[PDB]
DNA sequence: AGACGGCTGGCACGACTTTTGCACGATCAGCCCTGG
DNA sequence: CCAGGGCTGATCGTGCAAAAGTCGTGCCAGCCGTCT
């Protein structure tokens, strides 16, 4: 249990991705090799930037009122605000003379371009440009604005009944004045593009042929590492023997790094066994099917120790037609059932899941009536348990989600 | 753009694989013997001043093995891409210039009006343009912009970058592993074998 | 997070959702002319920091707050035509099937 | 109308004005071919 | 700065004039370039070089 | 309009499980030396 | 010349106790609907 042990323990604790990263990095040190044009197509997309300055161009400034424009159109985010400030580009353009309404002058016609009420000046500046736009025909457009001007604080507690006696408004008139606010629909730079690209995390596979899947792993992440022929047979005709306990440093080295890697594999797949056999379950039905399974019971499962799995299983994938799912996932703690038995964790939060999107939406279930539900069906858990699931789940109200009836 | 070192004086393909021989015509050598000694079978010797031997004669790896004991360490012989840029390097253009223009004008024959004139006329042309012929190799190789070689998204998260930065990412870690093996006195062999690779590639 | 279709994205009046049923696919049988809307499909973005700036435009205007994008279908240039029929797979162990 | 990004930009912008005049510029796609050129040992360059 | 000469700074559209091909010079190569090149591009986690 | 009781969330007792560095040293067959 | 004994390079075993994280669940404080 020397350094050679100490160095292939680290091989498998980590991600397959920081092994490669080192064996690829570690496979230039020693000889022990690891064995329709151009542009794809190429397409140059447009976006809420390039169609600010496009506009530019066609419209009519000077060769300074340009400048700035330019200036203020670099300030412009994905969101659709100037970022920084109106003074903020005053002093970033070094020089004293030009004036801040000098700026203003042209920001205020930069924000009546395609979107309008791009460039708006922290969330509000954006109701008025967008506001004044439209014509005065508009039913209560008066009220609106004054509504804008300096009560949307007021608006912010999303409170009606105080506007009335605070603006010398009508009797409830406003409040339709107020849904003319709420159709204005803000932040015209979010007009972007929805190119988010796609993710993923393959490492081993399941696949389900004829019952039982069999767990077997990626055929192209998997790195195989051989070792050189050539360079093997010419340690023998070496001359000065330098040359030979240099070669035969490398051959022993290259060989240990081999079994290590293969030993990884090996016991990877059959920590990949192990669970398909204890969770056929899962695979078929679903998360509110998990039987538990701790470290203790896979290691006793096939000759293997805690200590060893423990490694194995910190930062693996798995891809099956359910979806994909780190190792770590699968392991989880238990609490006491009916009739001696042991109910996972997982199980107990699917069916909470399923018991909050099957409430009723008008009067919402207390933490309290969701224990005493689960204790009817058999569960036999805590209010705690219950109050901890529910808060796992990006659930904080359990009570305060209550919408119009 | 950019540069790599390569760490090692390689020399270019479009120079002595073309149609005419331009590595062969200034150094006055077959194209069998130039090709065979880039690739570390030839084993070509540099300069002998005391040996019994020609400056650009042909030499072989069993010849120069049972001669090495014979003459000592006076021969100077070169098995890789350095020992063409030695023997490029070693020579003044004026000096051959005038010797080429003397056995021009003194003997006039049928065979020594051809085949003689074409040389004298391309050292002309090599001298008068300024460059030099050191500089038909590249010590440094540099890339062209990565702007022009895109990603190349073919589905999803495809970055694999083919057909043009496969041989760049090859030639990087060939180099690199020729610097590591280098940096720790490798023997002979392994280290011409990766240079005759990285010279390949 | 995961994408889910529920026929409530902004930046767009009722007008071109008057078209779209109750999980965001056109009824069948509706005429379609251009650039319309068939399937409503979002795109949540990545979570946010306090920032009572932009908590104002979140609890004014609902449950926004730049939380989704406007990736729907968005069928190509100008073309008129008809819907005869749709189709709609989800893989095992999903229950997002409103109308499937 | 392909290449000189900056060119046809004028040129689109001078038909809107009603102007009607254009700019020799530069191809793009010879800075491309000088830039691909120098890559390997060959040196050119824009004298003058 | 001026901002002014800045901004049409990248219009470096002059003349042409002349055109001729030498042999590049193992010196003349590093002035071209801004730097040295690892083999890898870009991660996948951040998406950057 | 405030006390009463339900609801809700933070905190802590304690048993169980995750995880982490860790003593290095032991052993067998080929090669060399030696007595019958 | 052959078998017995010493020397030495070659070859390997993925376990084990100690310090830290986690949840089952009780204890306690803050908050709101209702009747007094």
């Amino acid at each position: 249990m020397t350094p050679q042990l100490q160095q292939a323990i680290r091989l498998l604790q980590l991600s397959t991705l920081e092994l490669q990263q080192e064996l690829q990095q570690a496979l230039e040190s020693n000889p022990l090799l690891e064995e329709e044009l151009p542009v794809y197509q190429g397409e140059t997309t447009q976006t809420l930037q390039d169609y600010l300055m496009w506009q530019v161009e066609l419209t009519p400034f000077t060769d300074t009122d340009r400048a700035i424009a330019t200036s203020i159109v670099d300030a412009v985010d994905d969101t659709g605000y100037l970022t920084i400030q109106i003074e903020d580009i005053v002093d970033s353009i070094g020089d004293d003379e030009i004036g801040l309404e000098e700026v203003e002058a042209v920001l205020k016609r930069i924000q009546r371009f395609d979107p309008v009420g791009v460039a708006a000046k922290d969330l509000r500046d954006c109701l008025l440009i967008q506001l004044s736009q439209f014509a005065k025909e508009t039913p209560w457009l008066e009220e609106a604005r004054l509504i804008i001007s300096d009560h949307l604080d007021l608006l912010a507690n999303h409170d009606f009944r105080t506007l009335m006696r605070v603006t010398r408004l009508k009797e409830e008139v406003l409040k339709e004045a107020v849904n003319l606010i709420q159709s204005l629909d803000p932040r015209p730079g979010q007009s972007i593009q929805t190119s988010e690209p796609e993710y993923v995390i393959p490492d081993v596979l399941v696949r389900k042929v004829s019952g039982r899947w069999t767990v077997e792993l990626n055929a192209d992440s998997i790195p195989r590492l051989k070792i050189n022929q050539q360079y093997a047979a010419m340690g023998n005709s070496a001359r000065n023997d330098a040359d030979g306990q240099f070669i035969r440093s490398n051959l022993q080295e290259a060989r240990w790094l081999i079994k290590s890697l293969e030993s990884r594999n090996d016991t990877l797949l059959r920590v990949s066994r192990c669970i398909v056999e204890q969770q056929q379950a899962f695979f078929e039905q679903g998360e509110e099917y998990m039987k538990p399974m701790v470290l203790a019971d896979i290691a006793q499962a096939v000759e293997m120790h805690e200590s060893t799995i423990s490694r194995v299983t910190t930062q693996k994938y798995l891809h099956s037609p359910r979806g994909i799912f780190e190792l770590k996932y699968f392991f989880s703690s238990h609490v006491n059932t009916e009739g001696g038995g042991e109910a996972s964790s997982t199980a107990i939060r699917a069916l909470v899941k399923k018991l909050i999107a099957a409430e009723n939406p008008a009067k919402p279930l207390s933490d309290s009536k969701l224990t005493s539900m689960l204790s009817e069906q058999g569960i036999m858990v805590a209010r705690r348990t219950v109050a901890k699931y529910r808060e796992s789940l990006s659930i904080p109200p359990s009570n305060q989600r209550k919408q119009l009836v | 753009m950019g540069h790599i070192e390569l760490a090692s004086p390689t020399a270019h393909i479009w120079f002595l694989k073309s149609l005419p021989s331009r590595i062969g015509l200034l150094l006055d050598m077959p194209l069998r013997d130039i090709e065979r000694v880039l690739y570390f079978e030839s084993y070509v010797v540099i300069e002998g001043g005391m040996t019994n031997l020609e400056r650009q004669q042909i030499l072989t790896e069993e010849q120069y093995l049972d001669a090495l004991e014979e003459f000592g360490d006076e021969f100077d012989a070169k098995m890789g891409a350095e020992a063409i840029q030695a023997l490029l390097k070693s020579m003044d253009l004026e000096q051959e210039c005038e010797q080429l223009r003397e056995e021009l004008n003194e003997t006039n024959s049928e065979t020594k009006r051809k085949k003689l004139t074409k040389r004298i006329k391309l050292l002309e042309a090599f001298v008068q343009s300024g460059n030099k012929p050191e500089w038909m190799i590249l010590t440094v190789l540099p890339v062209l912009p990565p702007d022009l070689r895109p990603l190349v998204p073919l589905d999803g998260g495809r970055f694999a970058t083919s057909d043009l930065n496969d041989l760049y990412r090859r030639v990087i870690n060939r180099n690199n592993r020729l610097k590591r093996l280098l940096d720790l006195a490798a023997p002979d062999i392994i280290v011409r074998n990766e240079k005759r690779m990285l010279q390949e590639a | 997070g995961p994408e889910e279709i529920t026929a409530d994205i902004p930046n767009v009046g009722e007008a071109a959702l008057s078209k779209l049923d109750e999980s965001g696919i056109v009824y069948i049988g509706a005429e379609v002319t251009g650039g319309d809307i068939l399937v409503g499909k979002v795109t949540p973005k990545g979570e946010t920091q306090l920032t009572p700036e932009e908590k104002l435009l979140r609890a004014i205007f609902g449950e926004k707050a730049s939380d989704v994008k406007d990736s729907s279908l968005r069928v190509p240039n100008g073309v008129s035509g008809t819907v005869i029929d749709v189709q709609v797979f989800t893989r095992d162990g999903v229950e997002k099937d409103k109308r499937a | 109308k392909s290449d000189d990004v900056n060119g046809r930009t004028k040129m689109y912008k001078n038909i809107v004005d009603g102007n009607h005049q254009m700019e020799p510029g530069m191809p793009e796609s010879f800075n491309v071919l000088l830039k691909e050129i120098r890559s390997l040992g060959i040196n050119i360059e824009l004298e003058d | 700065k001026d901002l002014l000469k800045f901004l049409k700074a990248q219009t470096k559209t002059e003349e042409f004039d002349a055109i001729k091909i030498a042999l590049a010079s193992p010196d003349m190569i590093r002035s071209w370039s801004f730097g040295e090149v690892k083999p890898e591009t870009i991660n996948y986690r951040t998406f950057k070089p």
